[PDB]
């Protein structure tokens, strides 16, 4: 069907670089987002309460998110 | 590239002028430099100061996007004289006539706009009528101050 | 161990953190003495911060 | 004045180029076919009435008056063909004129995707690289002293020998890739 | 596979943005500030029950 | 390479300070600086003398 | 009351999904223009629903849904202002664009870079819809420069032809002069009204506001 | 939730939807579809996350700083107490900035929620915003990027001498 | 859009344009028939033919190449080279 | 700050004791470990700076600069690991040791609590850059590039040091945690005028100020690109740190004296933008753009408003990242074509698409496309300069046209048009190059989401 | 990115809301002004002579 050729520069290297970038960012992004939604669904975000009398808090007991506290 | 390939100082005598002309590989008489007024031009050839759209577009150039060949002594302002920049094409209309026409047109209708600003058009009507002292409270005025009661009268 | 050259910088960071933790000990001139952060030292405690 | 082969434009060539440009501007002036045909016949009859003039200086002055009225009576926006320079589609498809040597840079895992084409390319390259010394031998003895006097390339004078400097003029890709 | 577009590209964004807007944006004050609906004579507020009293009769001309 | 060398590196070695070059350098080097200095100066005194006397409206200007 | 904001943000996020779809591809996409066209048709329907709701009722909304920063007094947050204006203009633009991508499916079928072309005009539509529904002036500036850059790219599409490059640079120059006017108006509004949101600007109602109006006129020019 | 005094909002008055013509409207049907398909699974996953929240419920507390002697009772070139005074002054600076921010939030919310007649019903918010803007301009404006409690005290002193001079010259 | 043309298609086209010209008799024309030698026209008629071909194919031929191609076979060769036939 | 200095001084034997083929891998890995470790400096409070010890402190200002510095070292190591493959192994280790010493002196510069310590290591930084510029360049003019770079900067600061010593005889301490409370106002006199000049001119040269900017293009068109990136991205920021640490002591005489400096900076940034509009070399064009950006930063810190300080810090960090990645682009082009001419290699989008994408992103981030941090800083400086006076916006407005006009043009003639026929050595994208380009580009986009970490000491 | 996203309350900025959320809640319930033109106590300053 008169299938002609179009000369184009080799896109194998650019595609390989993009695949490597996406794989190497996803390899840690998937466990990080899985851990984030797991602590946000099971460990639980903290709650606001007033300071009790005679009991000082720790330096890490002033923040909301558990990751910030850790 | 060596010490006599890069451009040098101003050539004075015919012999060094011919040496500079064969340095740029052009005609000896057609190689003429800028006047030594102290601007630091040097022995660079002075092109007749035309743009690059004027070049032959059908000729098999060495560089087709620039219409420039190889080894030609190029313009002092090649960057200024690309197709994507200032163009010196021969216009069908005179340049001074173009400037005069544009200035006269712009000044004439700016003057007419200002004249119409002095004498405007309108409709044969009276002012609009609004209730409650021309909406004193709805304009944002304070309620602790009682406005002057102005009423609108029928006709 | 055939990877002795790869544990230079973590050892240096551990040594630097140990040096810093020794360094704030000499700066205990105003510990539990500031007019804004002062509090009574709790039982089963000896210092407010190490 | 500026030509790949010549250094001076003969007055006959200048007359023909004036006729071509003036009639193209006339066609761009009057759009319809009948008016264009009538005025084209009028212009051809005028050039025929001034055709029988063998005096060089008289045709010189007549050319000067003719160029002056042609520039005086030309359309500001003459019609330009879509592939001609100054046209709407001038060098538009040039973004896909990738040269052939980019196929040198291809990965070997993709060079096996089109095996016959790449084999043909390497045998073409072999043909070119064995013909290179023959063609530079052809120019090294046919060229006059002090370099060539004109830019017209010589042909191939022998059967089986490839044309000299044949590669980069025949290698340009199709205009619709 | 015929209705995979209308479920993945529509319904999951609705559920996600409604969860986010209901339990994370409405909890913050002055975030989704909505213009109050216009009140016309003869209407009735559902949350109170008080009826806006009827507007005076038109001095008709037509 | 000849043009790129003649554009930058071959300006000073074939430069001689005469009346034209020095006049052009003084005209285009210290002229606009003096003009902008004087314009911004008199704008500053006008703004300051407006703001010390309370005539400048600074009712809502609390971000600066 | 709750269908409104959810469906409108669904329209926006559904418009922004195919860009992330084409950015994370490992293969040649099978009929990417059909993907974009079907997505924009569903987005047109999803944005046509609150049009019917508003013309039935007459509701206007402000959705300040994501905080960005607080510097000194000023607070900037991701806020969408949807009134008669923006939320009425959006379905018209969605209909026109849906027809235009279908015509582009007809027209640009002979270009191997058709997917990049569709991605570019989808990005232009995204930043334009950001522009129309912007609440604070900064989001409107973001949409302004986004549509300017996308116009530059889509004019210099055929990068081989130098006339396209010259036209794109000329358009960039004139749009940057307009941005000079817009930035002057921005600076006057901040320096004299201590705000960038439209509500505070309309409430404070400055009197000697000839300079910001002149700047906005220059931006519109 | 949030406190209703710091963010006051008027009660909602929604008129009764009563059809005039016989043609039905799709808004009620789409509202029912939204309540069925969308709201129910969102409420289900919300009850899931809050039930998982109920097992581990620990608290965090708002930090409070006691009042310290200010910059006025500091001996000059004795850093050991003007450090605390400057610390308190910077904390109060941040608090005042957030106060002007919350007043701006109140004004914007009033202007949006009052519709097309906001120029009359948001007079109180405009007066409060003008008062707090004048207070902030007297308290903190023109200090410079290198602001300190000494510069603020000197500006307050200069303002006090200006006010006393205006009182004495118009007594 | 724009279907490729073979050499016999442009050959049919060029002989059609030649046969539609009044100065050419429709019997004595060939691919190698010289305009000044086989048929004996003028230079102006050659530029008329060049304009006819330019308007027929919808593209511009440069003036030097307009005057250089001097036979219908040269016209066929130039058109086939510029359109790059037999792909 | 001993938890980052000791890793650097302990990585020094690691690059001295490494094998003959694993120097680059070990140095890059351990420098990236230090780069991750450096994120602990963000323990910042809204009132008190993180004062580590007697001679080390780091407020909200210097922490982004430190993070930029020890994120910048691995990028320099990747960007300078191609052309040094034929260089001898001992000299390769010498080059890496010079880069490591430069990083160590830079991190010791930004955290020095005493101004004498800051000065001492701020021009202990002068030796490694001079060595790298003069030794590992590629032209003759590098020798001249070792003179104009040196004898400018020292000539600005050998007065300054004396002035600093005078403060040691006046206040009694040059510590910055003390001088925030012991500072006295500066009276109007000729002696205070010359003290202001001496305290200002060193970092005025190091920005550079217009008129004193001649050392910047002559030291950039010939450097090895590790030197080019450290000079453009982080070495110019020592002037900004000098401003934001020195201008506390120079009040209120700065307000009625910095008029000609602001005039020079504004009209010289106009001039250098115009010079960018008519350049032929990529390196010189990027250097003159850097001159324009630092003149803008000069105006921003000289008007001394809080909004201006936010904009100055944001513009400093964003311009450093953008100029470093632009120099990476120019180095890739000069690697492929073995020349610095702009008009030589054109139309590379037809051959290199991903480098064309990086060119487009670089040009977009150069002209302050929102919502990037470059636009944030530039906009804040624009509003602050409009607050200083009205007419300044005109002197900004033309620049904001011109700073777009070359920023695309420098792209276009390098990427768009008919490609050069007689150039055929254009290799495809090496993974190392594009990895370096993405490592430059992705933080610049990421910082737009959370700008509050790079908004100066008074956010 | 995960570290700087969950960084523990940069410069106490969120805290700057909460105490402010208390403070107006005080002074809108007792008729006190929102903020005063005097940053410090105007009765605890020795005014210089004029
Ligand atoms: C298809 C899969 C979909 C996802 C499925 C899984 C998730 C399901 C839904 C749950 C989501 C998570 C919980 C709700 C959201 C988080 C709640 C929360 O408090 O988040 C913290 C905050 C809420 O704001 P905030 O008020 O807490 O922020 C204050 C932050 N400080 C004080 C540090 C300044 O952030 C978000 O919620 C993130 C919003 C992300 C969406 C918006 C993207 C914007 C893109 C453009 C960026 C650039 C804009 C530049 C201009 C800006 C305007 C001027
Ligand atoms: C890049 C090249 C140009 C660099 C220019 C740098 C800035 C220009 C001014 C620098 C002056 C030198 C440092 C002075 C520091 C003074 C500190 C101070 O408190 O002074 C108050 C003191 C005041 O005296 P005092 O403090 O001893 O007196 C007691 C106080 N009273 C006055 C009340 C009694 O000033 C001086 O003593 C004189 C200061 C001016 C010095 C003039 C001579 C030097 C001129 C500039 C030379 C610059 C280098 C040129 C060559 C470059 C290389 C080729
Ligand atoms: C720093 C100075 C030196 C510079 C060089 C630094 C080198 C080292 C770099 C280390 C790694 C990077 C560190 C900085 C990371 C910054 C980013 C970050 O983490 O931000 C945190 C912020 C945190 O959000 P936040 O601040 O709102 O959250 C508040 C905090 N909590 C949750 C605890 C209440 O993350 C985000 O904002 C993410 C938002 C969601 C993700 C994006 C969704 C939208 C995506 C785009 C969709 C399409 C839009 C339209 C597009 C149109 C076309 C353009």
């Amino acid at each position: 069907g008169k299938r002609l050729f179009i000369i184009k520069p080799s896109g194998f290297y650019d595609k390989r670089f993009l695949k490597l970038l996406r794989f190497y960012i996803l390899l840690t992004g998937i466990p990080v987002v899985i851990g984030i939604t797991l602590i946000n669904v099971f460990i639980g975000e903290a709650e606001l309460a007033e300071i009790p009398e005679g009991y000082v808090p720790e330096h890490w007991e002033y923040f909301k998110h558990p990751i910030s506290r850790w | 590239i060596t010490k006599d390939m890069l451009p040098g100082p101003y050539p004075k005598t015919p012999e060094e002028r011919a040496a500079a002309a064969k340095k740029y590989n052009m005609r000896v008489e057609d190689y003429e430099p800028y006047p030594d007024d102290g601007m630091g031009y040097g022995d660079y050839p002075k092109l007749p100061d035309r743009s690059q759209q004027e070049r032959d577009p059908w000729y098999d150039w060495d560089h087709p996007d620039l219409r420039l060949n190889w080894g030609e002594p190029m313009h002092w302002d090649l960057d200024m004289y690309i197709r994507n920049r200032v163009d010196t094409s021969p216009t069908p209309v005179n340049w001074n006539l173009m400037c005069k026409h544009l200035f006269g047109f712009v000044a004439f209708m700016l003057f007419m706009f200002w004249v119409g600003e002095t004498y405007p058009t309108y409709q044969p009507v009276g002012p609009k009528q609004y209730p409650y002292n021309n909406l004193y409270l709805e304009r944002g005025g304070d309620p602790n101050k009682e406005p002057e009661p102005v009423v609108h009268y029928e006709i | 161990r055939d990877h002795w050259i790869h544990v230079l910088v973590p050892v240096g960071f551990v040594f630097g953190y140990y040096l810093d933790r020794k360094n704030d000990e000499k700066l205990a001139a105003f510990r539990n003495k500031s007019l804004l952060y002062k509090r009574e030292l709790k039982p089963q405690e000896e210092v407010t911060w190490k | 004045a500026f030509l790949p082969s010549a250094a001076y434009l003969t007055h006959q060539q200048k007359v023909l180029q004036l006729y071509k440009r003036a009639l193209r501007h006339l066609e761009s002036r009057c759009v319809h076919r009948d008016k264009y045909r009538y005025f084209a016949c009028l212009l051809r009859a005028r050039f025929d009435e001034h055709k029988n003039e063998k005096d060089m200086v008289k045709a010189t002055q007549l050319l000067r008056e003719a160029e002056k009225e042609f520039w005086h009576g030309q359309h500001p926006q003459p019609y330009i063909f879509p592939e001609s320079p100054g046209g709407t589609s001038y060098e538009r498809y040039e973004c896909y004129k990738v040269p052939e040597w980019c196929l040198d840079d291809w990965h070997p895992s993709e060079k096996a995707m089109y095996p016959d084409y790449f084999a043909k390319r390497e045998q073409w390259k072999k043909l070119r690289r064995e013909s290179w010394e023959r063609e530079v031998k052809q120019l090294q003895e046919e060229t006059p002293v002090g370099g060539p006097r004109t830019e017209a390339l010589p042909p191939a004078r022998k059967q089986g020998d490839l044309p000299p400097l044949w590669w980069h003029i025949v290698t340009r890709p199709r205009e619709r890739p | 596979r015929h209705s995979i577009f209308a479920f993945t590209h529509v319904l999951i964004p609705v559920w996600i943005i409604h969860y986010y807007l209901k339990y994370h944006v409405t909890t913050k004050p002055y975030t989704i500030v909505e213009k109050k609906p216009r009140i016309f004579p003869g209407d009735t507020i559902l949350e109170t029950g008080e009826v806006i009293p009827p507007m005076k009769e038109f001095p008709d001309q037509h | 390479i000849r043009w790129t060398c003649a554009r930058s590196a071959n300006v000073y070695p074939n430069f001689r300070p005469n009346t034209k070059t020095s006049l052009l350098g003084a005209l285009f080097g210290i002229g606009p600086l003096i003009f902008w200095y004087y314009v911004f100066k008199t704008d500053r005194d006008r703004k300051e003398k407006l703001i010390q006397e309370g005539k400048l409206d600074r009712t809502f200007n609390i971000s600066y | 009351m709750n269908l409104f904001s959810s469906l409108t943000l669904v329209t926006l996020i559904l418009l922004t999904m195919p860009i992330a779809a084409i950015n994370f591809n490992t293969h040649k996409f099978t009929n990417y223009p059909l993907y974009v066209k079907t997505t924009i048709s569903c987005a047109f329907i999803t944005s046509m629903i609150p049009t019917m709701m508003f013309i039935h009722t007459g509701q206007e909304m402000i959705i300040s849904n994501w905080h960005w920063l607080t510097i000194q007094t000023l607070k900037l947050s991701l806020s969408f202002k949807m009134d008669f204006f923006s939320m009425m203009f959006v379905p018209v633009a969605l209909f026109v664009t849906w027809s235009i991508m279908e015509f582009s499916m007809w027209y640009m079928h002979s270009d191997p870079n058709i997917n990049q072309f569709f991605k570019y005009l989808l990005l232009f539509l995204i930043t334009m819809l950001i522009l129309v529904t912007a609440n604070n002036l900064f989001q409107l500036f973001i949409g302004w420069e986004g549509v300017g850059i996308m116009s530059f790219l889509l004019i210099g599409w055929w990068y081989g032809r130098t006339d396209a490059n010259t036209a794109a640079l000329q358009a960039i120059l004139y749009n940057r002069i307009g941005d000079i006017g817009f930035i002057l108006a921005m600076a006057w509004f901040l320096i004299n009204l201590n705000t960038w949101d439209l509500q505070q600007i309309f409430m404070l109602n400055p009197n000697d506001s000839n300079l910001p109006l002149m700047g906005l006129i220059l931006a519109a020019t | 939730s949030w406190d209703k005094d710091v963010y006051p909002e008027p009660p909602r008055r929604t008129p009764a939807p009563s059809p005039q013509t016989s043609l039905p409207n799709p808004i009620t049907y789409l509202t029912k579809a939204f309540d069925l398909l969308v709201d129910r699974p969102v409420t289900l996953v919300r009850e899931f996350i809050e039930r998982q929240h109920a097992k581990n419920k620990y608290y965090y507390y708002h930090r409070e700083f006691r009042r310290v002697p200010d910059i006025t009772e500091c001996h000059e070139k004795d850093v050991l107490c003007m450090f605390e005074a400057e610390m308190q002054w910077k904390r109060d600076y941040k608090v005042d900035q957030e106060i002007v921010n919350i007043i701006q939030e109140r004004l914007k919310a009033c202007q949006q929620r009052e519709g097309e007649s906001h120029r009359q019903n948001c007079a109180k918010e405009l007066q409060q915003f003008t008062q707090v803007v004048k207070a902030y301009q007297d308290r903190y404006h023109d200090l410079g990027a290198h602001y300190s409690a000494r510069k603020c005290l000197a500006k307050q002193k200069q303002r006090m001498l200006a006010e006393r001079k205006a009182t004495k010259e118009a007594a | 859009d724009a279907p490729p043309l073979t050499l016999e298609g442009i050959k049919d086209r060029v002989l059609y344009v030649l046969k539609l010209y009044d100065k050419i008799d429709p019997e004595k024309l060939s691919v190698n028939s010289h305009f000044m030698k086989d048929l004996g026209l003028d230079s102006l008629d050659q530029v008329e033919i060049i304009m006819a071909m330019e308007d027929e194919f919808g593209f511009e031929i440069p003036d030097i190449d307009a005057e250089k191609l001097m036979c219908p076979q040269e016209i066929v060769d130039y058109i086939a080279d510029k359109k790059d036939v037999y792909e | 700050m001993l938890k980052y200095i000791i890793p650097t001084m302990m990585l020094m034997p690691l690059t001295w004791l490494s094998k003959n083929s694993m120097i680059w891998i070990n140095t890059t890995l351990h420098s990236l470990l230090i780069s991750l470790t450096s994120l602990l400096l963000l323990n910042q409070f809204g009132d008190n700076s993180l004062n580590f010890s007697l001679t080390f402190f780091s407020d909200s200002l210097s922490t982004p600069l430190l993070i930029l510095t020890m994120w910048l070292l691995p990028l320099m190591l990747m960007a300078s690991q191609h052309h040094l493959s034929k260089e001898n192994l001992a000299r390769k280790k010498l080059f890496i040791s010079m880069l490591i010493l430069l990083q160590l002196f830079l991190i010791m510069t930004f955290t020095a609590t005493e101004l004498i310590f800051f000065y001492i290591m701020f021009e202990a930084t002068l030796v490694p850059t001079l060595i790298i510029i003069t030794r590992w360049g590629n032209q003759t003019e590098r020798l001249n590039a070792g003179l104009y770079f040196l004898f400018y900067t020292l000539a600005g600061s050998l007065p300054l040091l004396v002035a600093l010593i005078y403060i040691q005889n006046t206040m009694g301490s040059l510590n910055f945690l003390i001088l925030q409370y012991w500072v006295q106002p500066m009276p109007n006199s000729w002696s205070n005028t010359f003290m202001w000049l001496a305290c200002m001119m060193a970092f005025m040269v190091k920005m550079p100020l217009y008129g004193l900017h001649l050392w910047l293009p002559k030291a950039h068109v010939e450097a090895p690109i590790a030197g080019s990136m450290v000079l453009a991205a982080i070495l110019l920021k020592l002037g900004g740190y000098g401003m934001m640490r020195i201008t506390l002591l120079l009040n209120p005489i700065t307000d009625f004296m910095a008029y000609p400096f602001i005039m020079l900076s504004l009209w010289g940034m106009i001039m250098t933008s115009s010079i960018c509009l008519r350049q032929t070399d990529l390196k010189s064009l990027i250097a003159y753009s850097s001159v324009s950006h630092m003149a803008l930063v000069i105006v921003a810190i000289l008007i001394q408003t809080p909004w201006s300080y936010m904009g100055a810090t944001a513009l400093m960090i964003a311009h450093g990242l953008t100029s470093s990645m632009l120099f990476c682009l120019a180095n890739s082009n000069y690697e492929r074509v073995h020349s610095r001419t702009m008009i030589l290699a054109r139309g590379l989008q037809t051959l290199l698409p991903l480098m064309a994408a990086w060119w487009l992103l670089a040009s977009l981030t150069n002209l302050a496309l929102p919502p990037s941090i470059n636009l944030i800083g530039e906009l804040f400086v624009v509003m602050s300069t409009f607050s200083w006076s009205n007419i300044t916006i005109i002197l900004m407005g033309l620049n904001m046209v011109i700073t777009a006009l070359y920023s695309l043009y420098m792209l276009i003639t390098t990427q768009r048009g008919k490609h050069t026929h007689h150039i055929n050595n254009i290799l495809p994208s090496f993974t190392r190059e594009n990895a370096l380009m993405s490592l430059h580009m992705l933080p610049l986009l990421l910082l737009s989401l959370n700008p509050k970490i790079i908004l100066g000491p008074l956010y | 990115s995960t570290f700087v996203a969950y960084l523990p309350d940069y410069r106490m900025q969120e805290w700057a809301r909460r105490e402010a959320e208390r403070l107006v809640k005080y002074r809108e319930a007792h008729g006190l002004p929102l903020m005063e033109s005097n940053c410090f106590d105007p009765s605890k300053i020795q005014l210089p002579e004029d």
